[PDB]
């Protein structure tokens, strides 16, 4: 048989590439608005939720957008002054002086600051993280709502989604689907309970890199949402403080009525039913032992409490009432409001979240749960699972676990007799390239780099084909005979009962071996023609 | 819960001999989950092999090891005078009792 | 990697010790600071690790409730406070940096500090 | 004969193009780490060290990286205050007050400042260049070490290196070599003695644009390194001063022990031997006269003294003991330490180099020497050479003098009978294009522009070939006959004993003359085919 | 190009003159400021040039040690100080900007100032 070059082959390899956000018609929609799906029969791929790259790109893209969106906003470096704070409870009435819009005049102002937002230096205080970070007020009239964000692959790449319902996150998938853009991924911020996520279709899904390793957070996806309604019941009045030419500093002031506590309600009915289901499921994935739950260990109020972000107000709700051992009721959780918060900890940056008049309410759907396992030689056959926080990428591993990014690779060199998107991935070689697959190779600075790179890969494949005498045609018979050492297989074995992927795995060792022969054969043919 | 028993014996040997050391694991784990440590008499322990086959920096060539599943093994070809100290097999979290060489 | 630990002293029943593992010369934030208990002429034990960027800590089932592991990142010094010590707490105490610090992802404790032999 | 188009021809032309730094696995390695070399037999090229462009790009890339690296660093605009300075010698103990981290509180601090870093306004002083420039502290925990930097050419270009040992910098080269990436070029900073450079292989190499012109620095390369060990022996103690939210200002304070002088040792053995060799060599490149040396003229301590940068401390060592007229010993040079330095003089910028505790030592290898010539009608037959400083590009002309950047130009139109990297540069036309040369045309914003430009040149050559009926083939016989006016030469003269380069020089006048005929001939052929 | 020079005065043996060549209306930094001595009804002479961004100066062999050429860039005024003048220093003094200022790289002095006839 003789070498034969096929262009537009449905095969791929794992790779790292720049994607781009799309969103739907704000911090995110400053992304270009759009989602086709096609099932891939007979295809099995080894997915990996943990060694993925879309989480490591989603993290950096959240950092980049949060830094970009907070550049034309106020900087509270003039506000780092001594604060005369008295009791108004966890709230302090703080009086201080400022350099007003007329610079040679000083004005005394008042503001209600929470005790978590100030540290002492008596009654003299300063705003927390002034002497380590540069606080930046979150801009009003620009909402920071987590709108759904799709991830569309660039030219020459594709995204495979695993449709197996019981898929835990690692290993083979029963049947997959190539898509352009992922589903709406709300970029939520949480610590111990994943909020507003995607529910599991049929069953509870538990995942870790290795359960016997204890430094590795265990993700648990609920197939049934648990309602959670939470609220800040204080009647705040927002006061504007002018500190410069167009810079305004919004503070709380003069709460009206009772100073009530922010609480976070969960229902004792659906909760502990879902938790008993989780307990039943975690019985099987270990040696038989009693499965039961403990509160969080010591740590930063950022990890010891279920934190999130509701309407720009940062809640820190204790979860000791959830993970401590059954009828209808309510599991009302105390919460602490924090204004100066530094999430995704950047040394030298903070964030003053401005206050809101009236009250707010926070209704969300718990669709997940992050856990960890205590170790030691504790015997007694009971495993103590505590909630775990920090390492923010986990919150986006729960939404990017079905997806995988693959690099499409043409030039599937196979032998034949002659000489001289991804719909057919699982199909055998016997019984379309130009119509469907090949046209999909061209159809800020990040998304410009990925498009220039798409152009380079299209030219670095088209030039190879042109140098192998294949300028205008997709299938070429070539003048290089098929060696016996290149895993010699019969035509029956190859073009029947064997898919393109297994063939790609078969002769991956002979890359840059047939290529040199093709170059020199084309050059020999042309130099014979000219002579 | 992962039980790491170690073989008995005190290995009454002289310099220039060899030494075979072994550690057992209670579950079918891969080779990456087990490591070996020198335990000196009253100084900080150091690591030789992590992953049951990959040597560490600043370590001579005389130490080798292999194993998969159960019955992991360490072998030293030439016992220098400093090598007559205790040796520990480390799991994820639970250390080993430590086989003895005199 | 420089780790400079503190000094030991016998603590009577009901006291509290605060041992330190002052680090220098590396990325302290992206580094676990596992703690290890050496029983006297006996096998080691795993006290607990502390991620220092968030304080997220996990102790052993044996010492769960009796110990607490604070960390300071400004001066890049991790802490370990042990209350309610008894006379059976005779041991040595070292701090090991590993768990993906080295090439392998599994717990591969390389650098160790100076020891602390609180009885 | 008939026109014939060859694609992948080994010829080139001098051009200006964007390169890119590579470095090896910091300010520079924030560059993408990598270097093939191939000798070019029978090739002579007219190199020019002075009209080069890599020096004018290296200068701007040092400016760009030094500006980029000093953006997230402290700005000492609050520190421009009155300084109560007394004697501690050249060092002054200066006490002053600052606006601390709490803005409505002032703190008095002390600091040891050199006399060169302050100017009077008594005992009241201010930091030098405050009222003309914005001082920017060089960031600690980011080393500014001059790591070796390679220069790799983009797609479609190449770098020729001259391997002739006695090559002075101008004129023909005996044999050259095409490379991808240059050698490790340490971007050192110096004034009168080139430090840590590349030694000459066999003999001392002297160079100027024109020696009879006196405004033009004479570079001299030593083929033997001269050891030079230098040191600041003061036992400084660094004190941190907090001036804002995360901004720290590092000062010297409380020197311990004797206040010793920074000195720079050279050996009187190897020096004056190398200088006698230089004298012998400079006898020949002028009319016969006695060759002998004078100290530097008047000028800024930046040019009157051999300046450099050792561990971030800026030394200014006087060279009057070197260029003033023989046995073993030491030539110990006094030095003055300067913290506030403004090199590559940008109007409105400075640089506070932070201090270091303990002492430092500065061992380096003098591999070069910059000189100039006094003029006038001085008679007596003695030529007075003084060291010369400033014009920083000279320090990188000494390292980029063997190299030259060339633009690869296909479409080497030649006549034949028929009708219808750089390895073979010096080879005759009789007795490879696709295998070796053509695949090398595609294989920040600067390095993205140069790659988009590479794509444009590949499309502007491939489109030309496609419009000349040469879509998939590299060699084309065409329907345009070879005029007698296009320097008509026989087949024997052209395809034997004549290289591609001389042929390119022969018919360079007829560009955009044969091209129009090729376009209209292809269009005529196609319109005949359709009709 | 505007060059505004200063006024002259006869200087006794041992005095010091400080003549100026105050420039305006161009890039003073990227411009040499060569000085030229006109002997009385005789051929010219090259006193010396001064690069004003660094002060790097080169004088003639005749006046090497007796002259000094300072420059000020803030007010874009170059200077030339001559000490130890004798009665044989009768001449005129002008400042010429050239040496690649014009198209040609070689010394092509175009614009000249106002003259100064210190005897
Ligand atoms: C999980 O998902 C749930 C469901 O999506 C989220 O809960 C919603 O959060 C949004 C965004 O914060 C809430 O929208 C806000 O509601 C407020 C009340 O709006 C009502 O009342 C006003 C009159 O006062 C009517 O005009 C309006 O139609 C409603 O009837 C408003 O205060 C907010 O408006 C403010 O923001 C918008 C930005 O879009 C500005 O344009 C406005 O000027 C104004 O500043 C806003 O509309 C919504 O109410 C919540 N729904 C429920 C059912 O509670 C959870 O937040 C989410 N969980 C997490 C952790 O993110
Ligand atoms: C021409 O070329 C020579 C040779 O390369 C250069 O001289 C070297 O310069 C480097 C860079 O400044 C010097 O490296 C520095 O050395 C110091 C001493 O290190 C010794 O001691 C410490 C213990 O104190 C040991 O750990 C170490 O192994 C050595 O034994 C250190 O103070 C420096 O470390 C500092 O910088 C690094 C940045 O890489 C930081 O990571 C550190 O935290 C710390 O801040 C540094 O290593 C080197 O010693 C010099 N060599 C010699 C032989 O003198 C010349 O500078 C160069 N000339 C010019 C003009 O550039
Ligand atoms: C997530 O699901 C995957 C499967 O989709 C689980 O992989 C399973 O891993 C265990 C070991 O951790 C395998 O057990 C052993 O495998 C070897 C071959 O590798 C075999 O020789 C042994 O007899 C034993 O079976 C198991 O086969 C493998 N697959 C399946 C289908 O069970 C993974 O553990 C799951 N993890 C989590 C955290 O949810
Ligand atoms: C660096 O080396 C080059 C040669 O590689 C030197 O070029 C030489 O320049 C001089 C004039 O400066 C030439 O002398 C004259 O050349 C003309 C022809 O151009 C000739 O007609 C005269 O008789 C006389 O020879 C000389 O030929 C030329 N080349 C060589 C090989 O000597 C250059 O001067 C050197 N410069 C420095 C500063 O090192
Ligand atoms: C993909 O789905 C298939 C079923 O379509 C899973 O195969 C079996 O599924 C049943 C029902 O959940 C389990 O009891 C069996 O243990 C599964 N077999 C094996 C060999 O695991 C398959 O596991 C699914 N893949 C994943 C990753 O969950
Ligand atoms: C989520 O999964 C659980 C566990 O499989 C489902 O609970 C089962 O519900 C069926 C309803 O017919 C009962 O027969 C089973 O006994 C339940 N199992 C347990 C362990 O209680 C639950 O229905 C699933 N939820 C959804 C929305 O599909
Ligand atoms: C929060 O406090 C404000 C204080 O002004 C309340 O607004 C007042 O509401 C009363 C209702 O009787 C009106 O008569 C006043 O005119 C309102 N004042 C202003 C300035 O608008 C507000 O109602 C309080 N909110 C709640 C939920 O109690
Ligand atoms: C939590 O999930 C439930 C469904 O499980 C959501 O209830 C639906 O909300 C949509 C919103 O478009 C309504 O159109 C449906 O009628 C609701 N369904 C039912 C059965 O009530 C609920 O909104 C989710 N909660 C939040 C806060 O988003
Ligand atoms: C390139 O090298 C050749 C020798 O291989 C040089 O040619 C002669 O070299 C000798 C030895 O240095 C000199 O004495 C001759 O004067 C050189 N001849 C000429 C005509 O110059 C050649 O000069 C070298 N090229 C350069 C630029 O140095
Ligand atoms: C650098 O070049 C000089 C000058 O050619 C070399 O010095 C010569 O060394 C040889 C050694 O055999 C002596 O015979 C010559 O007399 C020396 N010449 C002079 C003018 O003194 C020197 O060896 C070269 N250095 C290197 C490292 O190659
Ligand atoms: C530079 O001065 C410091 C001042 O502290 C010296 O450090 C002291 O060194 C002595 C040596 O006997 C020790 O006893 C002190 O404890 C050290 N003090 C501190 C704070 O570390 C240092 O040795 C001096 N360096 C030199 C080269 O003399
Ligand atoms: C100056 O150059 C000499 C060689 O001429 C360097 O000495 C060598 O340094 C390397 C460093 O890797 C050592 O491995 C060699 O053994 C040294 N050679 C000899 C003959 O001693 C010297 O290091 C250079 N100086 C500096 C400061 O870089
Ligand atoms: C704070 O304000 C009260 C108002 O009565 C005043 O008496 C007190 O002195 C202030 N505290 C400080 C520290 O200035
Ligand atoms: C603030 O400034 C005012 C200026 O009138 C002064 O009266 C007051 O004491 C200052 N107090 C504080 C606490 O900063
Ligand atoms: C294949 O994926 C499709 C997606 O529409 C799904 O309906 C189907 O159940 C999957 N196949 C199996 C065997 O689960
Ligand atoms: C919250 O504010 C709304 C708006 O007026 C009011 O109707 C409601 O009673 C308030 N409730 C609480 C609990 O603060
Ligand atoms: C999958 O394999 C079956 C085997 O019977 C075959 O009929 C089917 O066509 C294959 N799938 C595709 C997409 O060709
Ligand atoms: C083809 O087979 C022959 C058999 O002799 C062998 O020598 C040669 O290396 C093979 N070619 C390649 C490219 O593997
Ligand atoms: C300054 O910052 C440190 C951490 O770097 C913090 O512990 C300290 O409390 C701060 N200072 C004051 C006065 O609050
Ligand atoms: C400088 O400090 C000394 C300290 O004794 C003080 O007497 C003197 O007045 C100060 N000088 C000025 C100008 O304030
Ligand atoms: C600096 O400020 C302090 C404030 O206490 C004042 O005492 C001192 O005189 C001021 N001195 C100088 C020299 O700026
Ligand atoms: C040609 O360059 C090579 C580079 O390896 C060098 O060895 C050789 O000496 C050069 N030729 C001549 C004649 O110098
Ligand atoms: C320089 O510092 C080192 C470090 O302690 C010391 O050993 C040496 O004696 C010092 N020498 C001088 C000359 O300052
Ligand atoms: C250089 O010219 C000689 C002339 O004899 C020839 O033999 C040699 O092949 C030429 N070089 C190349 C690279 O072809
Ligand atoms: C070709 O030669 C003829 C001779 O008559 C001349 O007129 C014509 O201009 C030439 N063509 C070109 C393109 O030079
Ligand atoms: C202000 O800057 C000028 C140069 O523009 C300098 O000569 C002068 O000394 C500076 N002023 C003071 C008070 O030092």
């Amino acid at each position: 048989l003789w070498v034969t070059v096929y262009y537009g082959v449905p095969v791929w390899r794992d790779a790292i590439t720049t994607l781009f956000c799309a969103s739907d018609a704000n911090v995110w929609a400053t992304c270009v608005p759009t989602p086709q799906e096609m099932v891939l029969e007979n295809v099995t791929e080894n997915f990996n939720m943990w060694k993925n790259n879309m989480v490591d790109q989603m993290h950096e893209d959240i950092i980049s957008l949060w830094d970009q969106s907070l550049k034309p906003c106020v900087q509270l470096t003039p506000l780092c002054v001594t604060l005369n704070c008295t009791d108004v409870t966890g709230i302090k009435n703080c009086s201080f002086n400022i350099t007003t819009e007329v610079r040679d005049k000083k004005k005394k102002v008042h503001a209600l600051f929470y005790r978590l937002d100030i540290v002492p230096i008596s009654t003299e205080y300063i705003l927390i993280n002034c002497n380590t970070s540069v606080i930046t007020q979150i801009c009003p009239k620009v909402s920071f709502d987590p709108i759904p964000i799709h991830y569309c692959a660039p030219a020459g790449y594709a995204i495979l989604k695993c449709n197996n319902k019981t898929f835990n996150g690692t290993g083979p998938c029963n049947n997959v689907s190539t898509i352009q853009c992922t589903h709406g991924i709300k970029p939520v911020v949480s610590t111990q309970l994943l909020l507003n996520g995607s529910l599991a279709e049929e069953d509870i899904i538990i995942s870790s890199e290795n359960m016997m390793d204890n430094t590795k957070t265990i993700i648990v996806h609920f197939n049934e949402s648990v309602g959670i309604e939470c609220t800040r019941p204080n009647n705040n009045t927002v006061e504007s403080i002018r500190i410069g030419p167009g810079q305004t500093f919004y503070v709380t002031g003069e709460i009206i009525g009772d100073i009530r506590q922010a609480h976070c309600n969960i229902s004792k009915g659906n909760w502990s039913k879902t938790l008993q289901r989780v307990k039943e499921k975690l019985k099987k994935y270990y040696h038989n032992k009693t499965i039961k739950f403990e509160p969080s260990s010591g740590g930063d109020l950022e990890i010891t409490t279920h934190s999130f972000n509701c309407r720009g107000e940062f809640f820190y709700c204790y979860t000791s009432g959830l993970f401590n051992e059954g009828t209808n009721g309510t599991i009302t959780l105390p919460c602490r409001i924090k204004q100066i918060v530094n999430m995704w900890q950047k040394v030298g940056r903070a964030m003053y979240a401005p206050p809101i008049a009236g009250n707010i309410t926070c209704s969300s759907n718990i669709t997940g749960l992050l856990l960890t396992r205590d170790g030691g030689r504790g015997t007694n056959g009971t495993e103590t699972f505590r909630p775990a926080g920090g390492n923010m990428k986990d919150n986006w591993r729960s939404e990017l676990y079905k997806y995988k990014v693959v690099e499409i690779k043409p030039l599937g060199i196979a032998p034949t007799k002659c000489r001289r998107f991804l719909g057919a991935a699982g199909s055998t070689m016997g019984a379309v390239q130009t119509r469907q697959l090949l046209s999909g190779f061209v159809q800020g600075i990040k998304q410009l780099q990925t498009r220039v790179l798409a152009i380079e890969r299209y030219l670095e494949v088209q030039q190879f084909l042109g140098l192998w005498g294949c300028s205008g045609k997709a299938i070429c018979c070539t003048a290089v005979p098929w060696n016996t050492t290149w895993s010699n297989k019969s035509e029956q074995e190859i073009w029947n009962n064997m898919t393109w992927m297994q063939w790609d795995r078969e002769v991956g060792n002979y890359t840059d071996t047939i290529y040199k022969l093709l170059f020199v054969a084309q050059f020999q043919q042309e130099i014979n023609e000219v002579d | 819960e992962i039980v790491l028993t170690q073989s008995p014996g005190t290995l009454s040997l002289s310099p220039g001999e060899g030494a075979t050391l072994s550690c057992r694991t209670s579950q079918s784990l891969s080779s990456s989950s087990l490591a070996w440590y020198q335990q000196k008499p009253g100084l900080a322990p150091r690591l030789l092999i992590y992953g049951a086959s990959i040597r560490a920096t600043g370590i001579p060539d005389r130490f080798s090891g292999s194993g998969s599943g159960t019955d992991f093994t360490l072998t030293i070809s030439r016992l220098e005078p400093e090598d007559f100290a205790v040796y520990y097999c480390q799991q994820y979290e639970f250390f080993g009792a430590g086989t003895r060489v005199e | 990697v420089q780790l400079v630990q503190s000094g030991a002293e016998l603590k009577k029943p009901g006291a509290s010790v605060k041992v330190s593992c002052k680090a220098s010369g590396y990325t302290f934030t992206d580094s676990y600071m596992h703690w290890v208990r050496q029983a006297p002429g006996q096998g080691l034990e795993w006290m607990g690790w502390i991620n220092p960027n968030y304080g997220a800590t996990n102790y052993a089932h044996k010492f769960q409730g009796r110990v607490t592991m604070t960390r300071d990142t400004s001066i890049t010094t991790a802490y370990m406070e042990l209350n309610r010590l008894r006379s059976d707490d005779t041991a040595v105490y070292y701090c090991a940096r590993g768990n993906f610090l080295r090439v392998d992802y599994t717990w591969d404790f390389q650098h160790w500090g100076q020891g602390t032999l609180v009885t």
